[PDB]
Protein backbone atom coordinates (compact mmCIF):
# COMPACT_ATOMS: atom_id res chain seq x y z
CA UNK A 1 0.00 0.00 0.00
CA UNK A 2 2.72 2.12 0.06
CA UNK A 3 1.71 5.30 -2.19
CA UNK A 4 3.22 8.41 -3.74
CA UNK A 5 1.51 11.68 -2.52
CA UNK A 6 -1.43 13.03 -4.04
CA UNK A 7 -3.49 15.76 -3.55
CA UNK A 8 -6.41 15.72 -1.59
CA UNK A 9 -7.76 18.88 -2.70
CA UNK A 10 -7.93 20.13 -6.43
CA UNK A 11 -10.82 22.50 -5.71
CA UNK A 12 -9.37 24.78 -3.45
CA UNK A 13 -6.00 24.94 -4.97
CA UNK A 14 -7.09 26.25 -8.44
CA UNK A 15 -6.98 29.52 -6.95
CA UNK A 16 -3.73 30.38 -8.06
CA UNK A 17 -3.74 34.43 -8.10
CA UNK A 18 -4.06 35.23 -4.51
CA UNK A 19 -3.83 38.91 -4.85
CA UNK A 20 -3.98 40.87 -1.41
CA UNK A 21 -3.99 44.16 0.30
CA UNK A 22 -1.59 44.77 2.56
CA UNK A 23 -1.07 44.61 5.42
CA UNK A 24 -3.79 42.10 5.57
CA UNK A 25 -3.04 38.21 6.24
CA UNK A 26 -2.43 35.35 3.78
CA UNK A 27 -3.20 31.45 3.80
CA UNK A 28 -1.92 28.96 1.00
CA UNK A 29 -3.10 25.30 1.30
CA UNK A 30 -2.10 21.59 -0.27
CA UNK A 31 -3.68 19.13 1.86
CA UNK A 32 -2.22 15.86 0.26
CA UNK A 33 -1.96 12.32 1.29
CA UNK A 34 0.00 9.29 0.76
CA UNK A 35 2.20 6.34 2.49
CA UNK A 36 3.35 6.80 4.66
CA UNK A 37 2.26 10.32 5.17
CA UNK A 38 4.29 12.64 3.37
CA UNK A 39 6.19 15.88 4.75
CA UNK A 40 6.13 19.36 3.19
CA UNK A 41 8.13 22.63 2.67
CA UNK A 42 7.66 25.78 0.78
CA UNK A 43 9.55 27.58 -1.43
CA UNK A 44 9.84 31.22 -1.97
CA UNK A 45 10.66 32.05 -6.15
CA UNK A 46 11.65 28.79 -6.26
CA UNK A 47 14.33 28.52 -3.41
CA UNK A 48 14.04 27.34 0.83
CA UNK A 49 12.01 29.78 2.47
CA UNK A 50 13.32 30.31 6.08
CA UNK A 51 11.86 32.28 8.70
CA UNK A 52 14.39 34.57 8.64
CA UNK A 53 13.25 35.65 4.86
CA UNK A 54 10.57 38.31 6.68
CA UNK A 55 10.00 40.28 9.44
CA UNK A 56 7.40 38.71 11.21
CA UNK A 57 8.42 35.09 10.07
CA UNK A 58 5.39 33.14 9.23
CA UNK A 59 3.53 30.36 10.52
CA UNK A 60 3.22 26.71 9.09
CA UNK A 61 0.51 24.44 10.20
CA UNK A 62 1.29 20.78 9.46
CA UNK A 63 -1.99 19.32 10.73
CA UNK A 64 -3.58 21.76 8.12
CA UNK A 65 -1.11 21.60 5.16
CA UNK A 66 -1.09 25.49 5.60
CA UNK A 67 1.34 28.26 5.18
CA UNK A 68 0.51 31.43 6.75
CA UNK A 69 2.15 34.48 6.46
CA UNK A 70 0.38 37.50 8.30
CA UNK A 71 0.87 41.42 7.88
CA UNK A 72 1.35 40.67 4.10
CA UNK A 73 3.76 44.04 3.29
CA UNK A 74 5.30 44.62 -0.80
CA UNK A 75 8.91 41.93 -0.53
CA UNK A 76 5.69 39.29 0.22
CA UNK A 77 4.99 39.60 -3.49
CA UNK A 78 6.14 36.26 -5.72
CA UNK A 79 5.82 32.90 -6.27
CA UNK A 80 5.30 30.67 -3.17
CA UNK A 81 5.35 26.50 -4.38
CA UNK A 82 4.66 23.99 -1.98
CA UNK A 83 6.29 20.47 -1.91
CA UNK A 84 4.94 17.88 -0.56
CA UNK A 85 7.42 14.47 -0.31
CA UNK A 86 7.85 11.31 0.94
CA UNK A 87 10.40 8.40 0.15
CA UNK A 88 7.98 7.31 -3.30
CA UNK A 89 7.96 10.72 -4.64
CA UNK A 90 6.93 14.49 -4.84
CA UNK A 91 4.16 16.66 -5.87
CA UNK A 92 3.98 20.72 -6.16
CA UNK A 93 2.06 23.45 -6.31
CA UNK A 94 2.86 26.91 -6.99
CA UNK A 95 1.02 30.06 -5.70
CA UNK A 96 1.52 34.05 -7.22
CA UNK A 97 1.22 35.96 -4.77
CA UNK A 98 0.70 39.63 -5.27
CA UNK A 99 -0.16 42.49 -2.67
CA UNK A 100 -1.68 45.51 -3.34
CA UNK B 1 -4.05 57.85 -7.86
CA UNK B 2 -5.04 55.69 -11.15
CA UNK B 3 -8.30 56.10 -12.71
CA UNK B 4 -8.20 54.27 -15.46
CA UNK B 5 -8.76 50.32 -17.00
CA UNK B 6 -8.40 48.33 -13.50
CA UNK B 7 -9.13 44.15 -14.05
CA UNK B 8 -11.22 43.11 -11.27
CA UNK B 9 -10.32 40.38 -9.06
CA UNK B 10 -12.47 38.51 -7.00
CA UNK B 11 -10.77 37.10 -3.89
CA UNK B 12 -13.69 34.05 -4.02
CA UNK B 13 -12.00 32.03 -6.79
CA UNK B 14 -9.41 34.22 -8.16
CA UNK B 15 -11.18 35.37 -10.95
CA UNK B 16 -11.19 38.47 -13.17
CA UNK B 17 -14.71 39.84 -14.01
CA UNK B 18 -15.50 39.71 -17.76
CA UNK B 19 -18.29 41.18 -20.00
CA UNK B 20 -18.00 38.65 -23.17
CA UNK B 21 -19.59 39.58 -26.20
CA UNK B 22 -23.02 38.05 -26.20
CA UNK B 23 -23.52 39.95 -23.16
CA UNK B 24 -22.64 37.53 -20.96
CA UNK B 25 -21.17 38.16 -17.59
CA UNK B 26 -18.40 35.28 -15.47
CA UNK B 27 -15.04 35.50 -14.58
CA UNK B 28 -11.96 34.02 -16.15
CA UNK B 29 -8.38 33.36 -14.59
CA UNK B 30 -6.92 34.26 -17.95
CA UNK B 31 -4.50 37.45 -17.81
CA UNK B 32 -4.44 37.73 -21.87
CA UNK B 33 -8.25 37.64 -22.48
CA UNK B 34 -9.32 40.53 -24.16
CA UNK B 35 -13.11 41.14 -22.06
CA UNK B 36 -11.70 42.06 -18.50
CA UNK B 37 -9.99 45.49 -19.00
CA UNK B 38 -12.53 47.79 -17.68
CA UNK B 39 -13.34 51.28 -17.01
CA UNK B 40 -14.76 52.27 -13.75
CA UNK B 41 -16.37 56.17 -13.25
CA UNK B 42 -18.46 58.09 -10.31
CA UNK B 43 -21.06 60.74 -9.74
CA UNK B 44 -20.26 59.76 -7.34
CA UNK B 45 -18.90 58.69 -5.24
CA UNK B 46 -18.88 55.53 -4.95
CA UNK B 47 -21.51 55.27 -7.46
CA UNK B 48 -20.01 53.87 -10.30
CA UNK B 49 -20.31 52.01 -13.65
CA UNK B 50 -18.32 49.64 -14.89
CA UNK B 51 -17.86 49.19 -18.56
CA UNK B 52 -15.83 46.86 -20.78
CA UNK B 53 -13.17 48.98 -22.72
CA UNK B 54 -13.13 46.27 -25.38
CA UNK B 55 -16.96 46.05 -25.99
CA UNK B 56 -18.10 49.65 -24.48
CA UNK B 57 -20.73 47.60 -22.76
CA UNK B 58 -21.85 48.19 -19.27
CA UNK B 59 -22.08 45.45 -16.22
CA UNK B 60 -26.53 45.78 -15.04
CA UNK B 61 -28.05 44.00 -12.91
CA UNK B 62 -32.08 42.77 -13.68
CA UNK B 63 -34.49 42.77 -11.29
CA UNK B 64 -33.80 39.01 -10.60
CA UNK B 65 -30.62 39.46 -9.72
CA UNK B 66 -28.21 38.44 -12.58
CA UNK B 67 -25.79 40.13 -14.33
CA UNK B 68 -25.42 40.61 -18.02
CA UNK B 69 -23.88 43.39 -19.77
CA UNK B 70 -25.78 46.07 -21.73
CA UNK B 71 -24.72 48.60 -24.67
CA UNK B 72 -26.45 51.59 -23.15
CA UNK B 73 -25.43 52.93 -19.81
CA UNK B 74 -28.76 52.81 -17.77
CA UNK B 75 -30.71 52.82 -13.78
CA UNK B 76 -29.37 48.76 -13.77
CA UNK B 77 -25.78 49.90 -14.60
CA UNK B 78 -25.07 52.08 -11.11
CA UNK B 79 -23.19 50.47 -8.56
CA UNK B 80 -22.24 51.49 -4.75
CA UNK B 81 -19.01 51.08 -4.37
CA UNK B 82 -17.57 50.85 -0.46
CA UNK B 83 -14.10 50.02 0.27
CA UNK B 84 -14.43 47.61 2.85
CA UNK B 85 -13.01 47.34 6.22
CA UNK B 86 -10.95 45.36 4.48
CA UNK B 87 -9.86 46.73 2.37
CA UNK B 88 -11.58 44.99 -0.44
CA UNK B 89 -14.02 46.75 -2.45
CA UNK B 90 -17.92 45.77 -2.92
CA UNK B 91 -20.47 47.14 -5.60
CA UNK B 92 -24.30 46.98 -4.64
CA UNK B 93 -26.79 46.98 -7.00
CA UNK B 94 -27.87 51.06 -7.10
CA UNK B 95 -31.68 50.13 -8.00
CA UNK B 96 -31.43 47.05 -5.62
CA UNK B 97 -29.64 48.25 -2.87
CA UNK B 98 -32.53 48.31 0.29
CA UNK B 99 -32.17 44.25 -0.88
CA UNK B 100 -28.44 44.00 -0.50
CA UNK B 101 -27.69 42.61 -4.26
CA UNK B 102 -23.69 42.78 -4.70
CA UNK B 103 -22.13 41.94 -7.61
CA UNK B 104 -20.51 38.10 -6.99
CA UNK B 105 -18.68 35.38 -8.17
CA UNK B 106 -19.02 31.77 -7.38
CA UNK B 107 -15.61 29.85 -6.75
CA UNK B 108 -15.86 28.35 -10.44
CA UNK B 109 -16.50 31.47 -12.06
CA UNK B 110 -19.57 31.56 -12.73
CA UNK B 111 -21.79 34.97 -11.56
CA UNK B 112 -23.77 34.66 -8.38
CA UNK B 113 -27.31 36.48 -8.28
CA UNK B 114 -27.94 39.08 -6.13
CA UNK B 115 -30.46 37.23 -3.64
CA UNK B 116 -27.64 34.59 -2.89
CA UNK B 117 -25.39 37.07 -1.68
CA UNK B 118 -24.68 38.55 1.23
CA UNK B 119 -22.15 40.49 3.83
CA UNK B 120 -19.51 38.08 4.97
CA UNK B 121 -18.96 36.08 1.62
CA UNK B 122 -15.87 36.08 -0.12
CA UNK B 123 -17.97 36.21 -3.58
CA UNK B 124 -18.57 39.60 -3.11
CA UNK B 125 -14.88 40.91 -2.21
CA UNK B 126 -12.89 42.58 -5.49
CA UNK B 127 -9.80 44.23 -5.82
CA UNK B 128 -9.24 46.13 -8.71
CA UNK B 129 -5.74 45.62 -10.40
CA UNK B 130 -3.24 47.48 -12.69
CA UNK B 131 -3.72 45.56 -16.26
CA UNK C 1 -4.69 12.20 -22.39
CA UNK C 2 -7.61 9.97 -22.38
CA UNK C 3 -8.38 9.96 -17.77
CA UNK C 4 -10.89 8.03 -16.31
CA UNK C 5 -12.08 9.45 -13.35
CA UNK C 6 -10.87 11.00 -9.97
CA UNK C 7 -11.88 12.58 -7.17
CA UNK C 8 -10.73 16.12 -6.84
CA UNK C 9 -12.29 16.83 -3.37
CA UNK C 10 -11.18 13.72 -1.08
CA UNK C 11 -11.21 16.29 2.05
CA UNK C 12 -14.97 16.79 2.01
CA UNK C 13 -15.80 13.03 1.40
CA UNK C 14 -14.28 12.08 4.20
CA UNK C 15 -17.36 12.62 6.34
CA UNK C 16 -19.42 9.49 5.80
CA UNK C 17 -22.03 9.83 8.31
CA UNK C 18 -24.34 12.73 7.60
CA UNK C 19 -26.99 13.17 10.44
CA UNK C 20 -29.39 15.75 10.05
CA UNK C 21 -32.37 17.06 11.92
CA UNK C 22 -35.75 16.98 10.12
CA UNK C 23 -37.20 19.15 8.37
CA UNK C 24 -33.37 20.07 7.88
CA UNK C 25 -31.74 20.60 4.49
CA UNK C 26 -28.96 17.73 3.17
CA UNK C 27 -26.00 18.06 0.61
CA UNK C 28 -23.92 15.92 -0.55
CA UNK C 29 -21.07 16.25 -2.68
CA UNK C 30 -18.97 13.96 -5.02
CA UNK C 31 -16.26 16.83 -7.26
CA UNK C 32 -14.54 14.82 -9.31
CA UNK C 33 -12.56 15.18 -12.82
CA UNK C 34 -11.77 12.99 -15.88
CA UNK C 35 -11.26 13.54 -19.63
CA UNK C 36 -14.03 13.35 -21.26
CA UNK C 37 -15.51 15.04 -18.33
CA UNK C 38 -17.11 12.04 -16.38
CA UNK C 39 -20.95 12.23 -15.39
CA UNK C 40 -22.81 11.61 -12.52
CA UNK C 41 -25.64 9.73 -10.98
CA UNK C 42 -26.80 8.83 -7.68
CA UNK C 43 -28.10 5.73 -5.63
CA UNK C 44 -30.61 5.26 -2.85
CA UNK C 45 -29.97 2.18 -1.21
CA UNK C 46 -28.06 0.92 -4.46
CA UNK C 47 -30.61 1.43 -6.77
CA UNK C 48 -32.07 4.37 -9.15
CA UNK C 49 -33.00 7.40 -7.55
CA UNK C 50 -35.55 8.58 -9.35
CA UNK C 51 -37.55 12.69 -8.36
CA UNK C 52 -40.83 10.64 -7.63
CA UNK C 53 -38.99 8.50 -4.98
CA UNK C 54 -39.42 11.21 -2.02
CA UNK C 55 -42.13 14.16 -1.94
CA UNK C 56 -40.86 17.43 -3.36
CA UNK C 57 -38.06 15.16 -4.89
CA UNK C 58 -34.69 16.77 -4.79
CA UNK C 59 -31.90 18.65 -6.78
CA UNK C 60 -28.47 17.68 -8.72
CA UNK C 61 -26.59 20.25 -9.34
CA UNK C 62 -23.93 19.21 -12.05
CA UNK C 63 -21.88 22.27 -12.02
CA UNK C 64 -21.19 21.37 -8.46
CA UNK C 65 -21.51 17.19 -8.72
CA UNK C 66 -24.02 17.57 -5.69
CA UNK C 67 -27.32 15.90 -4.53
CA UNK C 68 -29.39 18.30 -3.25
CA UNK C 69 -32.29 17.21 -0.71
CA UNK C 70 -35.18 20.01 1.24
CA UNK C 71 -37.22 19.39 4.40
CA UNK C 72 -35.58 15.57 5.01
CA UNK C 73 -38.09 13.06 6.65
CA UNK C 74 -37.49 10.34 8.10
CA UNK C 75 -38.52 8.07 4.78
CA UNK C 76 -34.70 9.82 3.57
CA UNK C 77 -32.95 7.33 6.03
CA UNK C 78 -30.57 5.62 3.74
CA UNK C 79 -27.20 5.09 1.72
CA UNK C 80 -26.69 7.38 -0.82
CA UNK C 81 -24.09 7.13 -3.62
CA UNK C 82 -22.63 8.91 -6.26
CA UNK C 83 -21.72 7.10 -9.31
CA UNK C 84 -19.13 9.06 -11.69
CA UNK C 85 -18.31 7.89 -15.02
CA UNK C 86 -16.37 8.30 -18.77
CA UNK C 87 -16.07 5.80 -21.07
CA UNK C 88 -12.68 4.93 -19.51
CA UNK C 89 -14.12 3.96 -15.54
CA UNK C 90 -16.02 4.86 -12.79
CA UNK C 91 -15.65 5.77 -8.79
CA UNK C 92 -18.30 5.64 -6.17
CA UNK C 93 -18.47 7.10 -3.07
CA UNK C 94 -21.35 6.77 -0.50
CA UNK C 95 -22.64 8.44 2.08
CA UNK C 96 -25.13 7.29 5.50
CA UNK C 97 -27.76 9.91 5.56
CA UNK C 98 -29.35 9.43 9.07
CA UNK C 99 -32.34 11.49 10.10
CA UNK C 100 -33.01 12.92 13.61
CA UNK D 1 -30.69 7.71 28.29
CA UNK D 2 -27.15 6.92 27.23
CA UNK D 3 -26.49 8.99 23.87
CA UNK D 4 -23.20 9.57 21.07
CA UNK D 5 -22.69 13.06 20.42
CA UNK D 6 -22.01 13.25 17.05
CA UNK D 7 -20.27 16.88 15.62
CA UNK D 8 -21.83 17.80 12.09
CA UNK D 9 -17.93 19.58 11.36
CA UNK D 10 -16.26 16.42 10.40
CA UNK D 11 -18.89 14.09 11.40
CA UNK D 12 -17.26 12.50 14.62
CA UNK D 13 -18.43 11.03 18.43
CA UNK D 14 -17.34 12.86 21.01
CA UNK D 15 -14.80 10.62 22.32
CA UNK D 16 -13.46 10.67 26.29
CA UNK D 17 -9.88 8.27 26.22
CA UNK D 18 -8.86 6.86 29.11
CA UNK D 19 -5.98 8.92 29.49
CA UNK D 20 -7.98 11.86 29.81
CA UNK D 21 -7.76 13.01 26.26
CA UNK D 22 -10.80 14.13 24.50
CA UNK D 23 -11.04 13.78 20.65
CA UNK D 24 -13.91 12.46 18.07
CA UNK D 25 -14.01 9.20 15.99
CA UNK D 26 -16.39 8.02 13.36
CA UNK D 27 -16.19 4.36 14.95
CA UNK D 28 -19.29 3.45 15.95
CA UNK D 29 -17.65 0.22 17.61
CA UNK D 30 -15.40 2.73 19.59
CA UNK D 31 -15.58 1.89 23.71
CA UNK D 32 -15.12 5.52 24.89
CA UNK D 33 -18.41 7.54 22.77
CA UNK D 34 -21.45 6.09 25.15
CA UNK D 35 -22.17 9.24 27.22
CA UNK D 36 -24.18 9.55 30.11
CA UNK D 37 -25.34 13.51 30.08
CA UNK D 38 -27.29 15.26 33.16
CA UNK D 39 -28.35 18.40 35.16
CA UNK D 40 -29.92 19.89 37.53
CA UNK D 41 -31.05 22.06 34.84
CA UNK D 42 -32.57 24.10 33.66
CA UNK D 43 -29.88 23.34 30.84
CA UNK D 44 -26.89 22.68 32.21
CA UNK D 45 -25.48 19.60 32.71
CA UNK D 46 -22.45 17.12 33.16
CA UNK D 47 -20.99 14.90 30.56
CA UNK D 48 -19.81 11.32 31.64
CA UNK D 49 -18.11 8.50 29.36
CA UNK D 50 -20.27 5.45 30.66
CA UNK D 51 -17.83 3.50 30.30
CA UNK D 52 -15.21 4.76 32.57
CA UNK D 53 -17.19 7.35 34.47
CA UNK D 54 -14.85 10.06 33.49
CA UNK D 55 -16.34 13.48 32.74
CA UNK D 56 -16.28 15.90 29.82
CA UNK D 57 -14.34 19.20 31.28
CA UNK D 58 -12.48 22.32 29.79
CA UNK D 59 -9.34 23.85 31.41
CA UNK D 60 -8.78 27.49 32.39
CA UNK D 61 -6.53 27.61 28.54
CA UNK D 62 -9.79 26.22 26.66
CA UNK D 63 -8.28 22.70 26.13
CA UNK D 64 -11.28 19.66 26.86
CA UNK D 65 -9.86 16.80 29.09
CA UNK D 66 -12.05 14.42 31.19
CA UNK D 67 -11.69 14.19 34.91
CA UNK D 68 -12.64 11.64 37.63
CA UNK D 69 -14.27 13.80 40.15
CA UNK D 70 -17.38 15.78 38.74
CA UNK D 71 -17.13 19.63 39.63
CA UNK D 72 -17.04 23.48 38.00
CA UNK D 73 -15.05 22.65 35.26
CA UNK D 74 -17.56 20.30 34.08
CA UNK D 75 -20.69 22.15 34.04
CA UNK D 76 -22.21 23.31 30.07
CA UNK D 77 -25.08 25.50 29.59
CA UNK D 78 -26.97 23.08 26.91
CA UNK D 79 -28.51 25.29 24.18
CA UNK D 80 -31.36 23.76 21.68
CA UNK D 81 -30.38 25.69 18.81
CA UNK D 82 -32.22 27.03 16.42
CA UNK D 83 -31.26 24.35 14.06
CA UNK D 84 -31.84 22.03 16.06
CA UNK D 85 -28.46 21.23 16.61
CA UNK D 86 -27.20 21.40 20.77
CA UNK D 87 -24.36 23.53 22.06
CA UNK D 88 -22.50 23.43 25.05
CA UNK D 89 -20.73 26.43 26.63
CA UNK D 90 -18.44 25.93 29.62
CA UNK D 91 -20.62 27.16 32.05
CA UNK D 92 -16.90 28.37 33.94
CA UNK D 93 -16.21 30.92 30.70
CA UNK D 94 -19.48 31.60 29.64
CA UNK D 95 -18.96 35.06 29.75
CA UNK D 96 -16.44 34.48 26.81
CA UNK D 97 -18.31 32.03 25.02
CA UNK D 98 -16.15 28.85 24.92
CA UNK D 99 -18.27 26.26 23.47
CA UNK D 100 -17.71 22.40 23.45
CA UNK D 101 -16.13 21.82 19.34
CA UNK D 102 -14.59 19.31 16.97
CA UNK D 103 -12.22 20.07 14.21
CA UNK D 104 -13.22 18.18 10.40
CA UNK D 105 -10.13 16.23 11.58
CA UNK D 106 -11.69 14.84 14.73
CA UNK D 107 -9.19 16.98 17.14
CA UNK D 108 -11.12 18.97 20.16
CA UNK D 109 -11.15 23.25 19.54
CA UNK D 110 -10.28 24.88 22.36
CA UNK D 111 -12.72 27.72 23.82
CA UNK D 112 -10.76 30.98 22.93
CA UNK D 113 -10.93 29.37 19.45
CA UNK D 114 -14.85 28.93 18.91
CA UNK D 115 -17.63 31.15 17.98
CA UNK D 116 -21.18 31.11 17.62
CA UNK D 117 -21.88 30.29 13.52
CA UNK D 118 -18.90 27.30 13.41
CA UNK D 119 -19.86 23.43 12.13
CA UNK D 120 -17.46 22.61 14.98
CA UNK D 121 -20.29 23.45 17.63
CA UNK D 122 -23.15 21.92 16.55
CA UNK D 123 -23.78 18.91 17.86
CA UNK D 124 -26.87 15.81 17.86
CA UNK D 125 -27.24 13.16 20.70
CA UNK D 126 -28.20 10.19 18.81
CA UNK D 127 -28.85 6.72 20.29
CA UNK D 128 -26.36 4.49 20.96
O1 LIG E 1 -25.08 30.02 0.74
S1 LIG E 1 -24.51 31.18 -0.02
O2 LIG E 1 -25.48 31.62 -1.15
O3 LIG E 1 -24.31 32.22 1.08
O4 LIG E 1 -22.97 30.77 -0.65
C1 LIG E 1 -21.92 30.02 0.03
C2 LIG E 1 -22.49 28.80 0.75
O5 LIG E 1 -23.50 28.17 -0.06
C3 LIG E 1 -23.24 26.78 -0.26
C4 LIG E 1 -24.53 25.88 -0.13
O6 LIG E 1 -25.69 26.29 -0.94
S2 LIG E 1 -26.68 27.57 -0.47
O7 LIG E 1 -26.40 27.97 0.99
O8 LIG E 1 -28.11 27.13 -0.60
O9 LIG E 1 -26.44 28.79 -1.36
O10 LIG E 1 -22.46 26.57 -1.51
C5 LIG E 1 -23.20 26.26 -2.73
O11 LIG E 1 -23.56 27.45 -3.30
C6 LIG E 1 -22.58 28.37 -3.10
C7 LIG E 1 -23.27 29.53 -3.68
O12 LIG E 1 -23.94 29.00 -4.79
S3 LIG E 1 -25.25 29.71 -5.24
O13 LIG E 1 -25.84 28.60 -5.90
O14 LIG E 1 -24.86 30.73 -6.22
O15 LIG E 1 -26.07 30.37 -4.16
C8 LIG E 1 -21.34 27.98 -3.92
O16 LIG E 1 -20.18 28.60 -3.36
S4 LIG E 1 -19.66 30.17 -3.63
O17 LIG E 1 -20.18 30.48 -4.86
O18 LIG E 1 -19.93 31.17 -2.52
O19 LIG E 1 -18.26 30.10 -3.89
C9 LIG E 1 -21.08 26.48 -4.05
O20 LIG E 1 -20.55 26.44 -5.39
S5 LIG E 1 -18.98 26.96 -5.86
O21 LIG E 1 -18.00 25.91 -5.23
O22 LIG E 1 -18.75 28.35 -5.39
O23 LIG E 1 -18.77 27.06 -7.38
C10 LIG E 1 -22.39 25.59 -3.83
O24 LIG E 1 -22.33 24.08 -3.56
S6 LIG E 1 -23.66 22.97 -3.35
O25 LIG E 1 -24.94 23.50 -3.89
O26 LIG E 1 -23.78 22.58 -1.92
O27 LIG E 1 -23.26 21.76 -4.03
C11 LIG E 1 -22.34 26.45 0.90
O28 LIG E 1 -21.71 25.14 0.68
S7 LIG E 1 -20.19 24.81 0.07
O29 LIG E 1 -20.18 24.80 -1.47
O30 LIG E 1 -19.73 23.41 0.53
O31 LIG E 1 -19.28 25.89 0.62
C12 LIG E 1 -21.49 27.71 1.09
O32 LIG E 1 -20.98 27.97 2.43
S8 LIG E 1 -21.51 27.37 3.92
O33 LIG E 1 -20.26 27.26 4.73
O34 LIG E 1 -22.18 26.00 3.89
O35 LIG E 1 -22.47 28.39 4.58
O1 LIG F 1 -14.43 29.41 11.37
S1 LIG F 1 -15.32 28.67 10.39
O2 LIG F 1 -16.76 28.75 10.82
O3 LIG F 1 -15.25 29.46 9.14
O4 LIG F 1 -14.91 27.00 10.18
C1 LIG F 1 -13.64 26.54 9.61
C2 LIG F 1 -12.83 27.76 9.03
O5 LIG F 1 -11.67 28.21 9.82
C3 LIG F 1 -10.49 28.37 8.97
C4 LIG F 1 -9.57 29.60 9.41
O6 LIG F 1 -10.11 30.34 10.56
S2 LIG F 1 -10.22 29.78 12.19
O7 LIG F 1 -11.22 28.65 12.37
O8 LIG F 1 -10.78 30.83 13.12
O9 LIG F 1 -8.81 29.43 12.63
O10 LIG F 1 -9.79 27.11 9.03
C5 LIG F 1 -8.56 26.99 9.78
O11 LIG F 1 -8.95 26.85 11.13
C6 LIG F 1 -10.14 26.08 11.20
C7 LIG F 1 -10.34 25.90 12.65
O12 LIG F 1 -9.11 25.41 13.16
S3 LIG F 1 -8.56 25.97 14.57
O13 LIG F 1 -7.77 24.82 15.14
O14 LIG F 1 -9.63 26.44 15.54
O15 LIG F 1 -7.74 27.19 14.31
C8 LIG F 1 -10.03 24.68 10.52
O16 LIG F 1 -11.36 24.21 10.32
S4 LIG F 1 -12.22 23.53 11.54
O17 LIG F 1 -11.23 22.83 12.26
O18 LIG F 1 -13.12 24.45 12.27
O19 LIG F 1 -12.97 22.57 10.87
C9 LIG F 1 -9.20 24.66 9.22
O20 LIG F 1 -8.76 23.35 8.98
S5 LIG F 1 -9.48 22.26 7.98
O21 LIG F 1 -10.05 22.89 6.80
O22 LIG F 1 -10.55 21.68 8.92
O23 LIG F 1 -8.43 21.25 7.48
C10 LIG F 1 -7.96 25.62 9.38
O24 LIG F 1 -7.07 25.69 8.20
S6 LIG F 1 -5.91 26.87 7.92
O25 LIG F 1 -5.54 27.57 9.16
O26 LIG F 1 -6.46 27.94 7.02
O27 LIG F 1 -4.74 26.17 7.35
C11 LIG F 1 -11.03 28.40 7.48
O28 LIG F 1 -10.00 27.98 6.41
S7 LIG F 1 -9.83 26.54 5.41
O29 LIG F 1 -9.01 25.48 6.14
O30 LIG F 1 -9.02 26.93 4.17
O31 LIG F 1 -11.16 25.89 5.04
C12 LIG F 1 -12.37 27.59 7.57
O32 LIG F 1 -13.46 27.95 6.62
S8 LIG F 1 -13.89 29.47 5.92
O33 LIG F 1 -14.95 29.16 4.85
O34 LIG F 1 -12.71 30.18 5.25
O35 LIG F 1 -14.41 30.41 7.00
Amino acid sequence: NKRAPYWTNTEKMEKRLHAVPAANTVKFRCPAGGNPMPTMRWLKNGKEFKQEHRIGGYKVRNQHWSLIMESVVPSDKGNYTCVVENEYGSINHTYHLDVV
Amino acid sequence: NYKKPKLLYCSNGGHFLRILPDGTVDGTRDRSDQHIQLQLSAESVGEVYIKSTETGQYLAMDTDGLLYGSQTPNEECLFLERLEENHYNTYISKKHAEKNWFVGLKKNGSCKRGPRTHYGQKAILFLPLPV
